[PDB]
């Protein structure tokens, strides 16, 4: 039961730069047979962990050439030559020479894209949903960078709070952009009581906070 | 068969050379037949005939780190004795 | 909790023999073209909580080539003298130098002189070993290992044995010749008239069908011996397994119109062994080869 | 036919137990360890334990010594893991992994993962409501999967015929104890009057299979 301390926790890297992840063990990973059983795993979001390098240096079948692992004793390092948008995820170092086996603290790799502007949309609640008694207004922020963006709901110039839940997708593996989906949930009676429904988005990529709205009817 | 010599000793073994030596009566043999090969590879052996007055011979040109067998039988006019055996291995690392 | 050691992706095969006891089975294969020897050794460990001593069952098998050769005696005058070299005795041995390790049994324990050999070693929970001179009996032990080898015209007997070593010897005994039996010391054994003065060296000796398998092909050994280790103490220990043979010479000099002379040079080439040095890891229950000759 | 094919989703009430499978093809286990890994949603990968099936000899971490039981069946080709005294802590995804060393090359297999949800209030089917498009050079449209339990749901568009530009948002947990997510897709504006878009929602815990048509 050894400790595995990964570093860094968050490692941003642009399209083409070089990323290196350090991982240090609390005990020499060398087994009695002579081999050091250190491994590196990549878990893209929504997928199972994938093996990159076994026994410190040996690459796995199907691993690109950009990957290379080195180290000795207790300190180890995984390096990526030309980082690409398809290499993002969480990287874990794993030791397989001493039972019980242990994983690393995880290292999150994010890309640094040319700053983009959020494409804002808005969707009224479908009439089929109104027949159940609940109205839901959705505000979409498709393809934007960076991840930080504030969304505020306004119903007849009345700030909403405590009735909206937002969800953000993972960083896309091509354009390195996120997506946000704010869902404002009211009741059937409260929805009919108003006319102006707006969602304001404040992002650094926009000169001024852009507002997309719609009138009921 | 006629009687044979005795005390076949292998001395002065180097990486490629070795010395044989034996005991035979003062005037008992006309010639000696030395036969030597790599273990159990016949067809790679060769025979040497020394005058029956000599009591030693120096093998030359040996592969380093290789085992060798020796057969020496004294002759005295057609009728010959029975070979004396020896095994030795030269110095070095065989490969 | 975490007490079964290995590395990531190891092929660890274990047989659970009941209770808190199991058998960890390991094998090693070493060959040698110089000596004509293949060692197919099985290393069956005995993990038992009711046993206060580590145990390792070594089953030594494989094949030892007979190294039999028929040659001419080169040189003038020796045109009618031919030379046969054949194995007189096979050697199997297991020696160690660790003070914390001692041999507790070995099969065969007593000299046996039959054509076939089949013996069994059994283990009951608690450190109980006993050996039966047959492969008969049905399920008296939690784990059983047998030995099996044929030694036509030869005799298996123990030569050396104590707390740190055991050495066997499969010496030559009695052969069946077309004119009765002949002992292993008969100087005229295997010799015959070559039917003229132009026949091959091979024709100066008995055909291949009159030679037992141990003279024509070789010997397939099958020997078992168990070693005990005091829990704790030493983590690693070494031992050497010797597979070899002893070679005799049988010269057959032909004289025309008279007869065929023969004389045997006994024990001309001895200790023709292939020694492999193994190392046991009593903590990880694993074997590795340290070296060989 | 996937090497390590795990069990499906699962919902068990707290305090109880649950046993998930890891149907393993691949030449011969009973000689190769099969291990189990737990992943909290908080990005934490934790090694649980392993078992050599043919021997049953287990090998676990002290954290799960009182919480995980490993078994394996040599008659079929399956290994199991059972969890005792289920709390909210044990709600995670569990993978099984096999690995083979050999001499030339090296294998490492993993399972898709099994989701274990520890709660009380009862499987409920999802409700799908369309989001009609409005815009710019590109029009946006999607489906709304509201009020369902437990996770997860699998959403495909055009039975998998549309993949580029799709973004399925992770489910958020509402105040009512039911999940709710959205799945949109950016398509050219000129394709609204000619192409038909249908989202395929599938919730295996409740056997619900809804196909809703999105239209302006």
């Amino acid at each position: 039961d050894v400790l595995m301390t990964q570093t860094p926790l968050s490692l941003p890297v642009s399209l083409g730069d070089q990323a290196s992840i350090s991982c240090r063990s609390s005990q020499t990973i060398v087994y009695s047979d002579g081999n050091t059983y250190l491994e590196w795993y990549l878990q893209k979001p929504g997928q199972s962990p994938k093996l990159l390098i076994y026994k410190v240096s040996n690459r796995f079948s199907g691993v690109p050439d950009r990957v290379s692992g080195s180290g000795s004793g207790t300190d180890f390092t995984l390096k990526i030559s030309r980082v690409e948008a398809e290499d993002l995820g969480v990287y874990y170092c794993f030791q397989g020479s001493h039972v019980p086996y242990t994983f690393g603290g995880g290292t999150k790799l994010e890309i640094k894209r040319t700053v983009a502007a959020p494409s804002v949309f808005i969707f009224p609640p479908s009439d089929e949903q109104l027949k159940s008694g609940t109205a839901s207004v959705v505000c979409l922020l498709n393809n934007f960078y960076p991840r930080e963006a504030k969304v505020q709901w306004k119903v007849d110039n009345a700030l909403q709070s405590g009735n909206s839940q937002e969800s953000v997708t993972e960083q896309d593996s091509k354009d390195s952009t996120y997506s946000l989906s704010s869902t404002l949930t009211l009741s059937k009676a409260d929805y009919e009581k108003h006319k102006v429904y707006a969602c304001e988005v404040t992002h650094q990529g926009l000169s001024s906070p852009v507002t997309k709205s719609f009138n009921r009817g | 068969m006629l009687p044979a010599p005795k005390n076949l000793v292998v001395s002065r073994v180097t990486e490629d050379s070795a010395r044989l030596s034996w005991t035979a009566p003062d005037a008992a043999f006309d010639s000696f037949h030395i036969e030597y090969a790599e273990p159990w590879v016949w067809g790679e052996a060769i025979v040497l005939t020394v005058p029956g007055s000599e009591r030693s011979y120096d093998l030359t040109g040996l592969k380093p780190g290789t085992e060798y067998v020796v057969f020496i039988g004294g002759v005295k006019g057609g009728h010959n004795s029975t070979p004396l055996s020896a095994i030795f291995t030269t110095g070095g690392h065989h490969h | 909790s975490a007490h079964h050691h290995h590395h990531h992706g190891s092929n660890t095969n274990i047989e659970n023999i009941g209770d808190g006891a199991e058998v960890i089975k390991r094998t090693e294969d070493v060959s040698s073209k110089k000596w004509g020897v293949t060692q197919n050794v099985q290393f069956d460990f005995v993990k038992d909580k009711k046993y206060n001593k580590d145990a390792l069952i070594v089953k030594m098998q494989g094949f030892i080539n007979s190294r039999t050769s028929f040659s001419d005696v080169k040189g003038s005058g020796y045109e009618l003298t031919k030379r046969m070299i054949w194995p007189f005795q096979y050697n199997i041995g297991l020696t160690t130098k660790d003070p914390n390790v001692s041999l507790i049994n070995y099969l065969p324990k007593n000299k046996i002189e039959t054509t076939d050999v089949g013996q069994t070693l059994g283990y009951n929970i608690g450190g109980n070993f006993q050996s039966a001179p047959s492969i008969g009996g049905n399920g008296s032990f939690n784990y059983s290992k047998t030995i099996s080898y044929t030694q036509k015209s030869y005799v298996s007997e123990v030569d050396k044995q104590n707390s740190k070593s055991v050495k066997w010897g499969v010496k030559a005994n009695e052969f069946v010749t077309p004119d009765g039996k002949k002992s292993a010391h008969d100087r005229y054994l295997f010799v015959q008239s070559p039917n003229g003065p132009t026949g091959s060296a091979r024709e100066y000796f008995a055909p291949d069908n009159q030679l037992p398998p141990l003279v024509q092909s070789g010997f397939n050994p099958s020997f078992i011996t168990t070693l005990s280790h005091e829990k704790g103490s030493s983590d690693t220990s070494e031992f050497e397994l010797s597979y070899g043979r002893n070679l005799d010479i049988t010269y057959a000099t032909l004289f025309p119109r008279t007869g065929i002379y023969a004389e045997r040079k006994h024990n001309a080439f001895v200790n023709r062994n292939f020694v492999v040095r193994y190392k046991v890891n009593w903590k990880t229950h694993e074997i590795k080869v340290k070296g060989h000759n | 036919q996937v090497q390590l094919q795990q069990s499906g989703a699962e919902l068990m009430n707290p305090g109880a137990s649950v046993k998930i499978s890891c149907k393993s093809t691949g030449y011969k286990f009973s000689s190769y360890w099969i291990e189990w890994v737990k992943q909290r949603p908080g990005h934490g990968l934790e090694w649980m334990g392993e078992i050599l099936p043919g021997s049953g000899s287990t090998n676990h971490n002290e954290k799960f010594k009182g919480k995980a039981i490993f078994t394996a069946d040599a008659s079929s080709n399956t290994a199991y893991m059972e969890l005792s005294s289920l709390t909210s802590e044990d709600s995670a995804v569990y993978y099984c992994a096999r690995t083979i060393s050999t001499a030339t090359d090296w294998f490492a297999y993993w399972g898709q993962g099994t989701l274990v949800t520890v709660s009380a209030a009862s499987t409920k089917g999802p409700s799908v409501f369309p989001l009609a498009p409005s815009s710019g050079g590109t029009a946006a449209l999607g489906c709304l999967v509201k009020d369902y339990f437990p996770e997860p749901v699998t959403v495909s568009w055009n039975s998998g015929a549309l993949t580029s530009g799709v973004h399925t948002f992770p489910a958020v947990l509402q105040s009512s104890g039911l999940y709710s997510l959205s799945s949109v897709v950016t398509v050219p504006s000129s394709s609204l009057g000619t192409q038909t878009y249908i989202c395929n929602v599938n919730h295996k815990p409740s056997n619900t299979k809804v196909d809703k048509k999105v239209e302006p």
